[PDB]
């Protein structure tokens, strides 16, 4: 087998290839995650002959914790079946579910692990990992291809990123959180920052307090691009 | 030749596999070491270039016991010669467990070559900057004597040189008529020609170390006792004024 | 600059440039000194701090009760090399019952030091020793290095500064055979802080002394533990 | 059939005292109904203020003195300190446990100095079960012996008697009456008696004659 | 060795003034067939140790080509340090204790003699790794029949001398071949002392049968 | 290009040169030994308000007696910090007992040259750790704070720091540290220190502090004892 | 050794991977490879590069592979590449029938193969495998199925789309003309001939149509004849002619 | 060894190392074959630098089992590894299933082996194009192997030196029902438009495929149809 | 020793299982839950040995609950019950063979319900009825007796009471309540427990 040194340091202190995996994110379709009191929701960024469901960039990884990402969607799919084995693998070691903290450490150990094992490059993506702990506390955290992690009250990741953030960190009040409505609103308007013609180029879904995932489709969607641009007149 | 010198498993363009050949240098700007095939046995004598007088006698000892009956002499990167005579120690006592006997030396010889010849061929690995020569007395085979180098090349001799006075040491060598001559004789003509090829102005002062393997020890390889060593000392000091 | 990165790779010299940069991990590392009389084999380690805040640096380490060892080099590589003398040490105690020739371990140290300096993706051991020890034979200073060649010794310096103390030892050889232990250890500290410059010198917080031979096992002496030997002679 | 086991018998006993510990045993070495030796005593010196007895099949009281040897090496060469007589017996239970499934057939009683500087035994099973004692006897005579201990050092079944704790002097004295009924009733047990006494001060060795038959 | 095929019986042994001596028998007994009945059970290790061995041959035979190697091993570095007498015991416990816990043991029962350092040594090594010093030893049916009359002698002299020693040795070996039905009438003594090691044989007892006309 | 075990000319790794490279991009931590206790203060360096601030954990617990401060790749770091952690009860489960800061701090520099291609097993590692990090407890020799480096080079320190600012910080610990000072002087003395060499200005939200005394265990300070120590 | 590593498993200072990008290239040059959803069945049509005189036809197909009895697909790029990836996949759908006694569903069989393409990418210091493959099925659960992948690992699910040379040319001619829902095979087969027809340089020797469909519960795949396809290259011939006279 | 591919993709995009396999190919020895109605022909160029060379000593056309034969343009030694692996993968196909392997399958395996060395650690590929001959239902098979791992099944080709020459010959002059008689010497007829020499029983090597298995034709079978030319 | 029922219907599968966890001549707990929800529409009933029922459940149960995550959809009764057979016939010559007997209830949408029986061997065995453990040997002659295909789950419920009443009158363990569930269209459905005096 392959024993070659993939991710190493450079001159100045870098690991170039961890440095090339985050501009392999930067490229991704802008994914955006929102918490809540009672909610928690996530959104993405997006041709006329495609199945919507198989590009779908939102996946559950058990019945009360899902993610979203952004970057190359084949290596998504891998850090989401080892993400959904170690939620499964994890009631069968101590039965009780898996808390957002600990599957967002395992994707972040997984991703780590990667930037320093021999014969593999890292894996080009960042996640955006959200639901509901033991307790009932809602969650968001996110994880990329250095395998740091932090928890958020709301971040970006992908095209425009910044100017997505830059926006979150203005509009994020106490206001916007306090109904499952205008939590969802305040993820269209961040999308419609980036979102050349919104409604139709978003992908959105919600996770409620007991409550598993749900999807809400475009005809859903459009309801509430009614209720943001008629709110900003007044 | 360059691009073609970095791994052994690359030929260059004139068909020469310049890893060996560098290997084979490491040996050339060594010091020199030498052994002569007697009627009754044989002998060896190695000048070892003492590089501090801080270091005690007996150290850096580049004459070794292969086997009770067998003894190695080396020149080149020492590390590599060590570990070397470990590889004929354990290929010596491999024999023993599986024949129940003393292993002949130009088997000794051939099965350690091809140790040798196995690190000529690889990106893996490098070569043994190392030539060392093995000798043995018995009641049967009688007196033997075989060098190694580099590539992996073992052939027998009446008489051997290797190290910085590799060509010097022969010529001295030819005069001898080594194959008349005893063991107790060879002694003082072994350690005369090491004083001759010795450059007393290049490098620094140097340690006479003197093996044996012959009639006079049972076919067993010891040391030249104090003694013979020094009697040839003298006779090589005297003997050059 | 073609043969300098792998340690299969020879030069058109006849060397290997990464067993002789791997020489330079010791020498820019930091000074020592060992010898030994007929009774005693000394080591003495000029322990470099840090910053002037910081406690200084271990640089003598405990093998088995008849060896020790002063280092100099990369200290992953001391503490790995260093683990596997105390662990073939204690392989010579539980099978034979019976201390391990200080010869016979720095043999082994040769042969193990050696196998990856032939190898393709492997590098020399990046630290030389000086190893004071006691046996059948007597004391014994071995010196060891990252080309897996040893050296039995009268006396040895290794690291900064070492060729003031190489050059103190070789004239004092024949009277350290004769000396007791204290004039034993004095001559060993006068060769270090020849390393050292005129402007500074040897304190109890800057020196560290390993000590074994007939009477004693390997005991090592730090902080006020060295204050009876350095009170003697201290001038120049 | 092979059997790798064998019975060689000895008997061991240590007692913790208020600023002392006494660990002592016989020196008959046994196997069938002969006598290997007469000077094999059971008593193991591992560090200054901790000393173990082990007793049953000799071949693995010997690889598990000389691997408790080994391993208080590696402790000291790690973390610059002696292994404490708690960290020992701990130790020893994983060392014991390690060969659940192959026992190293010893019984074994540690006894030595704790930290804060009183007399403590750890007494053992072959697999590795322990526990802190007063007193504990083991091997061939440890029926024998633990009663008897049990009475005199635990003062049960008794009123009307002041629980007063053991002096060195008495508990010597002790030792050498029941290892003296010990040697009368088994056969196992007898020749010697060794007896290691831990102070802080350190270890001293005396050697009682037991009947020789 | 789960089935032991060609056996030797009882190997004496007894310290004496500066030197160590033991005796066995040159028998190589197939359950109750005398086989082999010139065969040496007893071997040199080094100038300062020999070595005899009870039990499979085989076995013996095995660990006299690993010992010789590892003499012939050291004895080429040249170096001035040597295995003891109690070195080379300690070793054998090990080896026999680490081939007893594979369960594929050694079938011997072996007596170390030795003198190095002013000192005499005896030791006992068996097939599971059971090893003691004594000053006398006799293995096999030997510890029962020999190793009483050693004790007696040596409860009223301690410290004998050679020709004690070796008149006493003699004394034993005639009663080994009177009561072991496993022994034979042709055995070697092997003494050491500051000289080395001697390997005199093959010796025999006279013997006495005038009980018969009784 | 070249392989990771590969020395310069002037004897030392590459990779390890630039391990040390690595810590001067990381955020900076302070750690000041006492008779009374020993102290840790870092640097969390929010680089948003969204962020939440409690989930940087920069100084974390080892043990009840032991904490342990970061510079430099946080990533790289969790992996040393479960290897600790791992280690101390393995050693409470074999010894019945705790293990020194020397000890615990050894044990982590066991893993620092554990790199290489050739030779090696599935999960083995390609390069070093690119992380400083700053050990600080209290054993049965007193409180004691450790460093440790990529080269596995690790030593018992009276004052230290590591990260952007380490070469700044050193200045002022050596004006700044007495040798018989107390605890709540050195706690004080790291936040002025830290302050400085920011320039976010220094609050509860934007630093982590944390103590190990003798009588009392590791305690990180919440942002009720931050708020009370702030400035002075 | 490491002078000698092509090092294929690596990110390019932009953000990418040059041999995942250079194997696509590779796909451009092969032949025009397509597939079209309907509501009664699935089809896919690709170019026939193995054309000559002295050819033999052994197989009743030479780019269409069977997987599963409801499952087959195309593709584009390495031939001897197709051959291994199309064995692993054929293994996969009895791995799975082996382990519940029912079909794989269309999708799990795709990413089975495409975590293995994948996988070349990340890890191992190989080469991907040079083919993106067009996947046709039915399933008790979404029915009648198109997927399409390439040498990256990643997959979509498609109404319509196209890989090989000129792709991007035959999928936006497939945007212009693909209605959604109102598609039956009679109407797909018509188009994925008008789009053959831009492509290629039309005789029925150069192209190879196969029709997934459903007739009575059971799934029925069939390689289409060469009177089949020569009556629908006259259709296509006389209705292009028709509305170039009105 | 090695564990990484020397054959990788080019900015072109393009398998480098199998292009530069078929430019070793095509300046090979050349080499035809032949199906017809009733049988398969397999025919190449066996001329050696030397009259000194044993003629009947090592051979170009080589069977593979009793009903499979196998002939070569290009590289030698890289064909003799396929000759034993060939012969293996049709004995491991006859002990599982008892029947003569199919020529499509044993080119369907041969063909996964010459796709290995395209891609696997530290090899490069084979500097070989197959020709298969063989009988199964009936009926004769004829298949190209070449050193990416394809294959194709052909009525008739040629390889080698002027092997664009002998396949257009052939193409005009190949009828889809031909004799065997007739096959056997036009196979011979490819063969001397590409010759540089006279040509005899010994510097050209020919064998067949028919109902009674594939075998190589004598010196003396060859000089017959030599006779007539 | 512990005892397992199963009745499929036109539209539904009724099943119940005892509620005694013994040890050794102890019976541990009274209220002990011996079904294992696989999916919304699937019960696994389990009995055996006593740590390898609830261990290879248990490791069935998460692969069920990880083919919905991966896919978005759960296995039908079909798909689970071979996947179970195919697990405990592999395990069957191996280091750890699992010593457990089981039902698999479900209801697929597309073929209705259906009822699967596996004993420790794992042959996989679809029936309108079935049972395990000595409980059987009394209660499936009943089921003979009374049952047929187009059986009314209130009904099918005082066929099931006909059973465990049986087993308190003539089989000679304890087994006073039993755990009783109903699967249909609408998922998985808790009923009384049939307790006695
Ligand atoms: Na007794």
């Amino acid at each position: 087998s392959y024993d070659r040194a993939i991710t190493v340091f450079s001159p100045d202190g870098h690991l170039f290839q961890v440095e090339y995996a985050q501009e392999a994110v930067k490229k991704g379709s802008t994914a955006v995650g929102v918490r809540g009191r009672d909610i928690v929701v996530l959104g993405v960024e997006k041709a006329k002959l495609q199945d919507e469901r198989t590009v779908r960039k939102i996946c559950a990884l058990d019945d009360n914790v899902c993610m979203a990402f952004a970057g190359l969607t084949a290596d998504a799919r891998i850090v989401i079946n080892r993400a959904r084995v170690e939620c499964q693998s994890h009631r069968l070691t101590v039965e009780d579910p898996v808390t957002v903290e600990y599957i967002t450490r395992y994707i972040a150990s997984l991703k780590q692990r990667y930037t320093q094992s021999n014969g593999r490059r890292p894996f080009g993506i960042s996640a955006l990992i959200v639901g509901f702990d033991f307790d009932g506390t809602p969650r968001l955290y996110q994880t990329d291809p250095s395998g740091t992690y932090h928890a958020w009250k709301a971040n970006a990741i992908g095209r425009g990123a910044k100017s997505v953030r830059e926006f979150l960190e203005k509009n994020y009040t106490d206001e916007a959180i306090e109904t499952d409505d205008l939590t969802i609103k305040l993820v269209i308007k961040a999308l419609l920052e980036v979102v050349q013609s919104g409604g139709k180029n978003i992908e959105l879904a919600v996770m409620r307090r007991d409550q598993s995932l749900k999807i809400l489709n475009p005809e859903e969607i459009e309801k509430y691009v009614a209720e943001i641009e008629k709110e900003k007149e007044e | 030749g360059t691009g073609y010198d970095l791994s052994a498993s690359t030929f260059s363009p004139d068909g020469r596999v310049f890893q060996v050949e560098y290997a084979m240098k490491a040996v050339e700007n060594s010091s020199t070491a030498i052994g002569i095939r007697c009627k009754d046995g044989v002998v060896f004598g190695v000048e070892k270039l003492v590089l501090s007088k801080l270091y005690e006698e007996g150290s850096n000892k580049r004459l070794f016991n292969v086997d009770r009956h067998v003894g190695m002499a080396v020149a080149g990167l020492l590390a590599d010669a060590r570990s070397l005579a470990d590889i004929a120690r354990e290929e010596a006592s491999n024999f023993r467990s599986n024949f129940g006997y003393n292993i002949p030396l130009k088997h000794l010889a051939d099965r350690v070559a091809m140790y040798v010849h196995a690190y000529t061929l690889y990106s893996a690995v490098r070569p043994f900057g190392c030539s060392f020569m093995l000798g043995s007395y018995s009641v049967n085979d009688g007196a033997q004597l075989y060098m190694i180098d580099p590539s992996g090349v073992s052939y027998g001799y009446w008489g051997c040189a290797i190290g910085k006075a590799r060509q010097a040491a022969k010529t001295e060598i030819e005069k001898l008529q080594m194959k008349e001559m005893t063991c107790r004789d060879i002694v003082k003509e072994v350690a005369k020609i090491i004083y001759i090829v010795h450059d007393e102005v290049k490098d620094k002062a140097f340690e006479l170390e003197l093996s044996w393997v012959g009639e006079l020890t049972n076919g067993r390889h010891e040391i030249v006792p104090k003694d013979i060593r020094e009697e040839a000392e003298k006779y090589a000091k005297e003997s050059l004024k | 600059n073609q043969y300098d990165n792998d340690v299969t790779v020879w030069s058109p010299q006849g060397r290997i440039h990464q067993i002789e940069y791997a020489m330079e991990a010791v020498k820019q590392g930091s000074a020592t000194v060992g010898l030994k009389s007929k009774t005693h084999a000394v080591l003495v380690a000029l322990k470099r701090a840090q910053s002037e805040l910081a406690a200084h640096q271990k640089k003598i380490l405990h093998v088995d009760n008849h060896i020790g060892i002063s280092i100099a080099g990369l200290t992953a590589d001391a503490r790995l090399l260093c683990n596997f003398m105390r662990q073939e040490c204690l392989d010579s105690r539980f099978v034979f019952d019976r201390p391990l020739p200080v010869s016979r371990l720095v043999s082994l140290i040769g042969s193990k030091t050696q196998i990856p300096t032939q190898r393709y993706g492997r590098r020399p051991y990046g630290v030389g020793l000086l190893i004071a020890g006691y046996d059948d034979m007597g004391p014994h200073i071995f010196q060891t290095c990252p080309s897996a060649n040893y050296f039995d010794c009268r006396a040895m310096s290794i690291g900064a500064r070492s060729q003031s103390a190489r050059t103190y030892l070789e004239r004092h050889m024949s009277e350290f055979m004769e000396c007791n232990l204290n004039e034993l250890v004095k001559h060993g500290l006068r060769a270090l802080r020849e390393t050292l410059p005129a402007e500074q010198d040897l304190t109890t917080k800057n020196v560290s002394i390993g000590i074994v031979g007939k009477d004693l096992e390997f005991t090592i002496y730090d902080d006020d533990d060295v204050s009876p030997f350095l009170e003697g002679l201290e001038e120049r | 059939r092979f059997s790798p086991y064998v019975f060689n018998g000895g008997t061991i006993l240590a007692i913790a005292g208020e600023d002392f510990a006494i660990v002592a045993s016989d020196t008959r070495l046994s196997e069938g109904f002969s006598i290997h030796t007469r000077d094999s005593p059971k008593c193991y010196k591992l560090t200054d203020k901790t000393v173990i007895g082990c007793s049953g099949f000799h071949g693995d009281c010997l690889t598990l003195t000389k691997i408790i040897e080994a391993r208080l090496k590696m402790y000291k060469h790690s973390n610059n300190k002696a292994m404490t007589t708690g960290a020992i017996a701990a130790m020893l239970s994983t060392i014991l446990y390690s060969r659940r499934f192959f026992p190293y057939y010893v019984y074994n009683i540690i006894g030595g100095l704790d930290e804060e500087g009183k007399g403590a035994v750890y007494s053992f099973d072959p697999v590795g079960s322990y526990q802190r004692d007063s007193f504990k006897a083991g091997g061939s005579a440890s029926a024998m012996l633990q009663p008897l201990l049990d009475n005199q050092v635990g003062f049960k079944n008794m009123q009307n008697v002041e629980h007063v704790p053991l002096s060195l002097d008495r508990a010597m004295r002790l030792v050498k009456d029941v290892f003296i009924s010990a040697a009368e009733r088994d056969v196992y047990t007898g020749d010697a008696l060794r007896i290691c006494i831990v102070t802080k001060e350190g270890i001293r060795e005396e050697t009682v004659s037991l009947r020789k038959d | 060795t789960q089935n032991p095929m060609v056996t030797g019986t009882s190997v004496l042994g007894v310290k004496f003034e500066g030197g160590v001596v033991i005796a066995a028998d040159m028998l190589g007994s197939y359950g109750s067939l005398a086989r082999f009945r010139n065969i040496s059970r007893i071997m040199r290790v080094n100038n300062s140790t020999m070595l005899g061995a009870s039990g499979d041959y085989a076995d013996f035979q095995y660990l006299k080509q690993v010992l010789g190697q590892m003499v012939i091993d050291e004895e080429l570095l040249g170096d001035g340090h040597s295995y003891s007498p109690r070195a080379i015991h300690s070793w054998l416990t090990r080896a026999m204790y680490s081939r007893r816990s594979k369960m594929n043991p050694l079938w011997n029962t072996m007596v170390i003699g030795g003198y190095a350092d002013g000192e005499s040594f005896l030791g006992y090594v068996d097939m599971l790794g059971v090893a003691y010093e004594a000053p006398s030893l006799a293995t096999g049916y030997g510890a029962y029949l020999a190793q009483p009359l050693l004790r007696e002698v040596l409860e009223k002299q301690p410290v004998l001398s050679q020709t004690e020693a070796r008149d006493l040795v003699e004394r034993c070996m005639r009663v080994l071949y009177y009561r072991d039905a496993r022994s034979y009438n042709r055995f070697q003594i092997a003494t050491v002392t500051e000289k080395g090691v001697e390997i005199e044989g093959p010796l025999s007892t006279e013997t006495n049968w005038d009980i018969a006309h009784m | 290009d070249r392989g990771v075990n590969t020395f310069s000319p002037e004897g030392r790794l590459f990779q390890v040169e630039y391990a040390i490279e690595a810590i001067k991009l990381g955020s900076t931590a302070i750690g000041i030994q006492t008779s009374e206790g020993v102290c840790l203060a870092v640097e969390k360096r929010i680089t948003s308000p969204l962020m939440e601030p409690s989930s940087i954990e920069k100084i974390v617990e080892i043990d009840a007696h032991i904490g342990c401060a970061m510079s430099g790749l946080i990533a790289d770091a969790k992996t040393l910090i479960d290897k600790a952690r791992v280690e101390t009860q393995n050693h409470w489960f074999t010894y019945n007992e705790t293990m020194t800061v020397e000890s615990v701090t050894q044990a982590v520099s066991n893993l620092a040259l554990q790199f290489g291609e050739e030779d090696a097993d599935p999960g083995a590692m390609s390069r070093p750790f690119g992380v400083a990090l700053l050990f600080g407890g209290v054993d049965e020799k007193g409180p004691q704070l450790f460093h440790m480096d990529p080269s596995g080079t690790f030593v018992q320190c009276d004052a230290r720091a590591i990260g952007s600012a380490s070469e700044g910080a050193q200045s002022s610990l050596q004006e700044v540290y007495h040798k018989s000072m107390t605890l709540k002087e050195a706690i004080k003395s790291s936040l002025i220190i830290l302050k400085q060499v920011m320039e976010e200005k220094l609050n509860a939200t934007n630093i982590e502090l944390a103590t190990v005394q003798p009588g009392q265990n590791f305690h990180m300070f919440t942002k009720e004892e931050l708020e009370e120590v702030i400035k002075d | 050794s490491r002078r000698y590593d092509s090092r294929t498993t690596i990110f390019s200072p932009e953000g990418r991977l040059y041999q995942v990008e250079y194997a696509m290239e590779a796909i451009g040059h092969a032949g025009t490879c397509l597939g079209i959803l309907a509501n009664d069945g699935v089809l896919l049509a690709a170019e026939r590069r193995n054309i000559h005189k002295l050819l033999d036809e052994v197989f009743f197909s030479e780019k269409i592979y069977k997987l599963n009895e409801d499952m087959a697909c195309s593709v584009a790029g390495i031939t001897s590449d197709a051959n291994v990836l199309t064995n692993e996949l054929r293994l996969i759908a009895q791995r799975y029938l082996l382990q519940y006694q029912e079909p794989i569903p269309c999708e799990q069989l795709v990413t089975a193969l495409c975590d293995i393409k994948q996988a070349y990418t990340q890890f191992g210091g190989k080469r991907p495998f040079g083919v993106s493959l067009l996947y046709i099925g039915w399933d008790k659960h979404y029915g009648f199925q198109l997927y399409q992948s390439d040498p990256s690992g990643n997959y979509g699910g498609w109404k319509a789309t196209c890989i090989g040379n000129n792709s991007a040319a035959a999928v936006s001619m497939l945007k212009q003309d693909y209605k959604e829902g109102e598609m039956t095979l009679k109407s797909a087969l018509a188009l994925a001939i008008k789009v053959l027809n831009k492509t290629m340089d039309l005789s029925a020797e150069k192209v190879e149509i196969a029709t997934l469909t459903r007739e009575n519960g059971k799934t029925v795949i069939r390689v289409l004849k060469q009177k089949e396809v020569e009556q629908l290259i006259k259709k296509h011939e006389e209705e292009e002619a028709k509305a170039e006279r009105e | 060894g090695y564990s990484f591919s020397l054959t990788t993709f080019s900015p072109s995009g393009k398998l480098v190392q199998i292009e530069y396999a078929l430019a070793a190919v095509a300046g090979g020895a050349p080499s035809v074959g032949i199906k017809a109605a009733n049988g398969v022909v397999l025919a190449t160029e066996k001329k050696q630098k030397s009259i000194l060379y044993d003629e009947r000593s090592v051979h170009k056309v080589e069977p593979i089992t009793k009903h499979i034969g196998l002939v070569y343009s290009g590289m030698g030694p890289d064909y003799r590894v396929l000759v034993h692996r060939a012969r293996k993968l049709a004995q491991q196909y006859y002990l599982v299933y008892q029947e003569p392997i199919p020529t499509a399958q044993l080119v369907q395996r041969v063909a996964s082996v010459m796709q290995e060395y395209t891609q696997s650690g530290g090899v490069r590929p084979f500097g070989v194009s197959l020709l298969i001959c063989g009988w199964n239902e009936g009926r004769p098979y004829l298949f190209q192997s070449d050193p990416s791992g394809a294959y194709f099944a052909w009525k008739a080709t040629a390889m080698g030196k002027n092997y664009v020459n002998g396949k257009t010959f052939l193409e005009k002059r190949y009828n889809e029902d031909l004799e065997l008689e007739d096959a056997i010497h036009t196979a011979i007829l490819t063969l001397k438009e590409s010759f540089e020499g006279q040509m005899t029983e010994d510097n050209i090597e020919v064998g067949i495929c028919n109902e009674a298995g594939f075998r190589r034709l004598t010196p003396t079978e060859v000089k017959d149809y030599l006779a007539a030319i | 020793m512990e005892y397992l029922i199963g009745i499929q219907g036109p539209d539904y599968v009724l099943v119940a299982s005892d509620r005694v966890a013994a040890s050794n001549i102890v019976q541990m707990k009274d209220d002990h839950d011996k079904m294992f929800k696989m999916s919304e529409k699937i019960l696994l009933l389990c009995v055996g040995e006593a740590g390898d029922t609830v261990q290879f459940a248990e490791y069935i149960q998460k692969n069920v609950q990880l083919y919905k995550m991966r896919n978005g959809y759960e296995l039908s009764p079909t798909a689970a019950a071979n996947f179970t057979r195919r697990n405990l016939a592999d395990c069957l010559r191996s280091r750890t063979p699992y010593h457990v007997n089981l039902l698999l209830a479900g209801y697929d949408e597309h073929e209705g319900p259906a009822l699967y029986y596996m004993d420790y061997l794992a042959a996989l065995a679809k029936a309108p009825f079935a049972a395990h453990g000595y409980g059987a040997f009394l209660t499936l002659s009943i089921l003979d007796r009374y049952y047929t295909p187009t059986i009314s789950r209130e009904r099918a419920v005082e066929l099931l009471r006909k059973c465990l009443e049986e087993l308190q009158k003539r089989f000679i363990l304890n087994l006073p309540t039993f755990s009783v569930r109903i699967i249909d269209k609408n998922g998985i459905h808790d009923l009384d427990n049939i307790s006695f005096p």
